[PDB]
RNA sequence: GCCGAGGUAGCUCAGUUGGUAGAGCAUGCGACUGAAAAUCGCAGUGUCCGCGGUUCGAUUCCGCGCCUCGGCACCA
C-alpha cells in the first residue's frame, strides 16, 4: 500500500501539475504572441482568367 | 420467398425449367435471389417401419426394431421415436450431407444399431433435429430408397414486393405465370360435407380488427404424420412439418396467402370469441413462449360459461395448449381477414414475425376465406380422414372490387405502345378481371384478390407487364419548356463552377458525414445543434453539423495519424443546418507550406490563406477583404471576418490554439464562407490610353492601427483619377516614433481622354495628406 | 413556317465525337484556375520574327498579306505571347504577368499549341522583400498543373535557339516529349527591350492516362532521410 | 431485437506459467550535420469503449448500457 499509495499519490499530482503547468505555459506564448493585422494584404499568388 | 419449383409446376404444370421460371418471374415483377436443389438423399437411406421401440433400461435410449425390407434394430434417443410410425433409415455404409462422416453398424449401450434413423438436420431437409422425421407408416414398402419417393428438389427464392400480397401464395403467384400463356391448374377441393349443427359458437368482438371471419369444423379426425409429398413440399418451403392437420393448414397458407389455424375443440369451450386481450391477460404461444398481452393486442379467444380464455394471438401466432396433437379428433378452423394495422402493431409489440403476420400484415384476399375453408376442409377429409361440416360460421360482408375505367387506348398512351385492344382485353381476362365493357372505355373489375388494381393507371400496368416491359419501344420526346423553367439551372451552375474554380488554384475537395458530435459543440465553442437525432446512428453521429471546419479539421487529424501529409490545403462545400438549412464553403491550410523543395524560404501560413482566398474571388471578380472579428474558436491574434463585395459572410483566421492542444494538432488555418456568394454584375470599361501619373509616398501609422483601415482611408480621399493602389511595404523600424509603422504605397492615376499635369495629381496626393492628417497619421 | 424541335438517336459513329473537344475546354478551364490570364493572337507573323527570336522560317505564306508584318502564318505561339507582353509594358507596366495562350500554329502540318509565359517580380508578399519567382515559380505552377490533370511530368535540359542557354530544357508529359521550359534568351530581350521572362509551349493533345485506382496501404510508412553527395554538373 | 466473438500507445496489432500494459516504425533531445539520416539511451502521448469494483502499475472478472462482425428475421 505504500507504494499502491505513492504510485497514485506521485502518477496523478507530478504528471498532470507538470502537463496542465505547461498546457498553460506554452499556449499561453502564442496567445500573447501571434498578434496579426488580419486585414493586411496577404501571398500574392496570381489569379487567372478567360 | 422460397418457391419450390415443382410445388408451383403442379399449379402450372407446363413449366420448362427453374431457369425459365425466373426470366418468367422476373418479367413479371419477381426477382429471384437465389436459386438452389436440396434434398440429395444417397442411397443408403430407405424407408423403414417401427415395428417396436424398446426402452434401454438404464438408459435414455432405445432400441428400434424396424422393417426395412428385412428386419434391423437401431438405438436412438430420439423422443419422437414410437412405434408405428415410418422413418428415414441410414443404412451402414451411407454418406450423409448433415453430418459427414460415414454412417456404419456401431455398438451402443448394449445393442448392434445398424445404421440410423435420421432427423431433418441429419437427411438435410430441414435445419430441425430434434427428433427423427415422421412419415405415414405405411408411406412406401419397407427398405425402398427414399429419394426414389423424396427427388431432388430446385427452390427460387423470390422478393414479393407489398404491392403483390396476393404473391405470397404459389397460387396467386401461379395466376401471373398464367396470363403469360401458361396452363393453370387450381385444385379442386373435394369435399363430401354433412349437414349437420356446429358444436361450438362464434362472437366477433371487434369487426374493425376482424372485418371477415370464419370458422370451419372438422370432427372424427385421425391425427398422424402428412404424407412424403407434403412434408417435402413444407420443408422446401422452408417449414417443418407437424402431422396431419397442422401440415394441412400450413400448406394452403402457403399455397393461395390465407393463414389458417386449426384450434382443438377441448379448448375451445362453448364458441370463439375474437376479441381485444384484456390488459393483463396471459396467453402461452405455440414457440413455448408464455407472454403477457397489451389489451390491444387482437385475440382468438374461447369462452366457458361465465368464463373466458385466450387461445391465439390472432392472425400472428396459435396458442400453445389449443394446437392440435395426436388425440384430437375435432377442431375449429379459423380462416380471417385481419386489420393490416392491428396485426403489424401487436407483430411488432412482442417482436413476432411469423408466415402468419406477414401476410395479414402486408394484405390477404378479402373474400379469399370461404374458397380457403374448403380447400383445407377437403384437404383434411383426405389426410385426416376427417368428416367435415357443411356449414361455416361467418362473420362480416367485404363488398367486392369495384369497377375501374379501362380505356386500352390510354395504355397505349402512357405506354408509347400501339397493342391492340383484343390482346389487353383478353389479358386483363386472364389475370381474372371482368371486362364488362363495350369500346372505348371499358368497365374492368379487377379479382377480389389484387389488391393492388384500384386505378386505370394499374391496370395498364398489367399489361406492359404481361406483354412484357421489352416490348415498349424506345423513343425521345420534343417540346419547349414552359417559360418558368428558362435558366432554372442558374444556382447549381454557379456553384459548380465554384468548385470546378476552386479545383483550380489548388483546393483538394473533401465530403463529410453531415452529423455532427455533439461534443464537438464544446470542443470547438461553438453553439449547440438545433437540430438533434431520434435515432442517431451512435452518440458521435447524434446532431445535425452547423459548421465544415469541425470536420474539415477533423479529417486532417485523421490523415496526419494514417499518413503524415506534409502539408495541406482544403476545402468542403456542403449543406450546414441552424435555423435554416444553408450552404457553406470551407477551406484548410496546414504545414510547411509554399516554397521551394530545398531552399528553406518558405511562404505560408495565414497569409498563405488570405493569399489564395484574394487570388480566388480575383478570379470571380469579386471585392474581399477581412477585418478582424472575435471567433471563439480562432487564435485570437489571428482572427477576422470576410468581406465579399462589402458583405460579411463568414471568417478567415488561425484555429485556436487551445483547441490544436486538445485534438494534439500543430497550427492551423481555415475559413467558412456562406453560400452563395455576391453577385456583382460585369460593367465593360474601356481603360484609357493615356499614361498612368503614378507616385509612390509612406503613411507613418500607430502601430495598433489595421491596414485596412489605412487603405481605405487613402483610397477614398486620392481622388476618383486614381487608378490603383497597392503595398509594396510596411516598416515598422528605427527612423519612426514608438509603436508606431510606416506603409508605403504604389499609387497610380490616370485620365481617360488626355494626359495629366503633375499640378493635378499634387492637389490629389495632397488631399490624401490632409485627410491623412485631420484622422492622425503621419507622411514620411 | 412554325417552330419544332427534332428528336431523334444519333447515329452511332457520332456518339462522344465531343471529347476532343470538353478535352481542351476544361484544360483551359484549368489553367485560368491556377492564374494565367487567357490571352488570343492573331495567327499572323512576321517573317522578320523568324530571325529575331531564332526560328525557322514560316513554310506557309501570304499571296495577300494584310501587311508585311502579317506575311506569313505563326509557327509559335510565344513570339506572339511575348509581344503582347512588351506592348503591354509600353502602354502600361505591369509590374508581373502569368499569361497563357491556346491556338493553332502552322508548319508541315496545322497544330494546337498551349503557351504560357511568366515575368515581374513574382509571388510573395506585398511588402517582405522575399519573394518567389522566375523559372522555378513557372516550373512551379506547371508541376502544379499536370499535378492536377493526374499527368506525368518533368524537365530535361535541352538546346533551344530562343531560351538562355543556362535555363533551357525540353518538357517531358507522361514520358513522352512535347515542347520546352526555359528564360527567353538574354541576347533577344535585349533587342525587344525587355526584362528577363520565362515560357513554355507544349503540343496538344497532352497525353491520356487512363486511372488505375489502386486501394492505399493502412499499414505505416517506413521512411528514412538519406544525402547523397554528387558532383556539380549532374543535373538532379 | 436471439445465440456467439472482438473492441489496448502517431498507426497495424498479438496477447495472457503476469512483471510485459507492450512489439514493428513512428515520436520526443544531445551530441556525429551547415541542415538531416543509418546511430548509442534516456523515455511513454495511452482514460486497454463509458459509468462502478478488482493487484504494489488491472487489459482480463464481474454488472448494464455503447463502436464492430457472422448468422437470424428482412430485403438496400
Ligand atoms: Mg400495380
Amino acid at each position: 500500500g505504500q507504494e499502491l499509495n505513492a504510485i497514485k499519490a506521485a502518477l496523478e499530482a507530478a504528471l498532470e501539475a507538470r502537463e496542465k503547468a505547461l498546457e498553460e505555459a506554452a499556449l499561453k506564448e502564442a496567445l500573447e504572441r501571434e498578434r496579426v493585422d488580419v486585414s493586411l494584404p496577404g501571398a500574392s499568388l496570381f489569379s487567372g482568367g478567360l | 420467398m422460397r418457391v419450390p419449383f415443382s410445388w408451383l409446376k403442379a399449379y402450372v404444370p407446363e413449366l420448362e425449367s427453374p431457369e425459365v421460371l425466373e426470366e418468367r418471374l422476373a418479367g413479371l415483377g419477381f426477382e429471384t435471389d437465389r436459386i438452389e436443389r436440396v434434398f440429395p438423399i444417397p442411397r443408403g437411406v430407405v424407408f423403414a417401419r417401427v415395428l417396436e421401440a424398446h426402452p434401454i433400461p438404464g438408459t435414455r435410449l432405445k432400441r428400434l426394431v424396424l422393417d426395412a425390407g428385412r428386419t434391423v434394430e437401431v438405438v436412438s434417443g430420439a423422443e419422437n421415436a414410437r412405434k408405428g410410425i415410418g422413418v428415414a433409415l441410414a443404412l451402414p455404409g451411407t454418406e450423409l450431407p448433415g453430418l459427414g462422416q460415414k454412417v456404419g453398424e456401431r455398438v451402443i449401450q448394449g445393442v448392434r444399431s445398424f445404421g440410423m434413423a435420421l432427423s431433418p438436420r441429419e437427411l438435410g431437409v430441414g435445419e430441425y433435429g430434434g427428433g427423427l422425421l415422421e412419415f405415414p407408416e405405411d408411406a412406401l414398402p419397407p427398405g425402398t430408397p427414399l429419394s426414389e419417393a423424396w427427388p431432388e428438389e430446385v427452390v427460387l427464392d423470390l422478393e414479393v414486393t407489398p404491392n403483390r400480397p396476393d404473391a405470397l401464395g404459389l397460387l396467386g403467384l401461379a395466376r401471373d405465370l398464367h396470363a403469360l400463356g401458361y396452363a393453370l391448374v387450381e385444385p379442386e377441393a373435394a369435399l363430401k360435407a354433412e349437414a349437420l349443427p356446429l358444436p361450438f359458437a362464434l362472437k366477433v368482438e371487434d369487426p374493425e380488427g376482424a372485418p371477415h371471419f370464419t370458422l370451419g369444423y372438422a370432427f372424427g379426425l385421425r391425427v398422424a404424420p402428412s404424407p412424403l409429398w407434403m412434408q417435402r413440399a413444407l420443408f422446401a418451403a422452408g417449414m417443418r412439418p407437424i402431422n396431419n392437420v397442422v401440415d394441412v393448414t400450413n400448406y394452403v397458407m402457403l399455397e393461395r396467402a390465407q393463414p389458417m389455424h386449426a384450434f382443438d375443440l377441448r379448448f375451445v369451450g362453448e364458441g370463439i370469441a375474437v376479441r381485444r386481450a384484456r390488459e393483463g391477460e396471459r396467453l402461452k404461444t405455440l414457440d413455448g413462449v408464455e407472454r403477457t398481452l397489451h389489451p390491444e393486442d387482437l385475440v382468438i379467444a374461447g369462452w366457458r360459461g361465465e368464463e373466458s380464455f385466450p387461445l391465439g394471438l390472432a392472425g400472428v401466432m396459435g396458442g400453445a395448449e389449443s394446437e392440435v396433437r395426436e388425440d384430437t379428433e375435432a377442431i375449429a378452423l379459423e380462416v380471417a381477414c385481419f386489420d393490416p394495422v392491428s396485426i403489424r402493431k401487436t407483430a411488432r409489440r412482442h417482436g413476432l414475425r411469423t408466415e402468419a403476420s406477414h401476410r395479414f400484415e402486408r394484405g390477404v384476399d378479402p373474400l379469399g376465406q370461404v374458397p380457403a375453408q374448403r380447400r383445407a376442409l377437403s384437404l383434411l377429409q383426405a389426410l385426416a380422414g376427417a368428416r367435415v361440416a357443411e356449414a361455416l360460421l361467418e362473420a362480416g360482408s367485404p363488398k367486392p372490387p369495384e369497377a375501374i375505367p379501362f380505356r386500352p387506348e390510354y395504355a397505349n398512351r402512357l405506354l408509347g405502345t400501339s397493342y391492340p385492344e383484343a390482346e389487353q382485353i383478353a389479358i386483363l381476362k386472364r389475370l381474372g378481371c371482368r371486362v364488362e365493357g363495350e369500346g372505348p372505355t371499358y368497365r374492368v373489375t379487377p379479382p377480389s384478390h389484387r389488391l393492388d388494381l384500384r386505378l386505370e393507371e394499374d391496370l395498364v400496368e398489367e399489361v406492359a407487364r404481361i406483354e412484357g416491359y421489352e416490348t415498349i419501344p424506345l423513343a425521345l420526346p420534343a417540346f419547349f419548356p414552359a417559360p418558368d423553367n428558362r435558366a432554372v439551372e442558374a444556382p447549381y451552375r454557379k456553384e459548380q463552377r465554384l468548385r470546378e474554380v476552386l479545383s483550380g488554384l489548388g483546393f483538394q475537395e473533401v465530403y463529410t458525414y453531415s452529423f455532427m458530435d455533439p461534443e464537438d459543440a464544446r470542443r470547438f465553442r461553438l453553439d449547440p445543434p438545433r437540430l438533434l437525432l431520434l435515432n442517431p446512428l451512435a452518440p458521435e453521429k447524434a446532431a445535425l453539423r452547423t459548421h465544415l471546419f469541425p470536420g474539415l479539421v477533423r479529417v486532417l487529424k485523421e490523415n496526419l495519424d494514417l499518413d503524415r501529409p506534409e502539408r495541406a490545403l482544403l476545402f468542403e462545400v456542403g449543406r450546414v443546418f441552424r435555423e435554416r438549412e444553408e450552404t457553406h464553403l470551407a477551406g484548410l491550410l496546414f504545414g510547411e507550406g509554399v516554397g521551394l523543395p530545398w531552399a528553406k524560404e518558405r511562404l505560408s501560413g495565414y497569409f498563405l490563406l488570405k493569399g489564395y482566398l484574394e487570388a480566388l474571388f480575383a478570379r470571380l471578380g469579386l471585392a474581399f477583404r477581412v477585418e478582424a472579428e472575435a471567433f471563439p474558436f480562432l487564435h485570437p491574434g489571428v482572427s477576422g471576418r470576410v468581406l465579399v463585395e462589402g458583405e460579411e459572410v463568414g471568417f478567415l483566421g488561425a484555429l485556436h490554439p487551445e483547441i490544436a492542444q486538445e485534438l494534439e494538432l500543430p497550427p492551423v488555418h481555415l475559413f467558412e464562407l456562406r453560400l452563395p456568394l455576391p453577385d456583382k454584375p460585369l460593367a465593360f470599361q474601356d481603360p484609357s490610353r493615356h499614361p498612368a501619373a503614378f507616385r509612390d509616398l509612406a503613411v507613418v501609422v500607430p502601430a495598433p492601427t489595421p491596414y485596412g483601415e489605412v487603405e481605405a482611408l487613402v483610397r477614398e480621399a486620392a481622388g476618383p483619377y486614381l487608378e490603383s493602389l497597392a503595398l509594396f511595404d510596411l516598416y515598422q523600424g528605427p527612423p519612426l516614433p514608438e509603436g508606431h509603422k510606416s506603409l508605403a504605397f504604389h499609387l497610380r492615376f490616370r485620365h481617360p481622354k488626355r494626359t495629366l499635369r503633375d499640378e493635378e495629381v499634387e492637389e490629389a496626393v495632397s488631399r490624401v495628406a490632409e485627410a491623412l492628417r485631420a484622422r492622425g497619421f503621419g507622411l514620411r
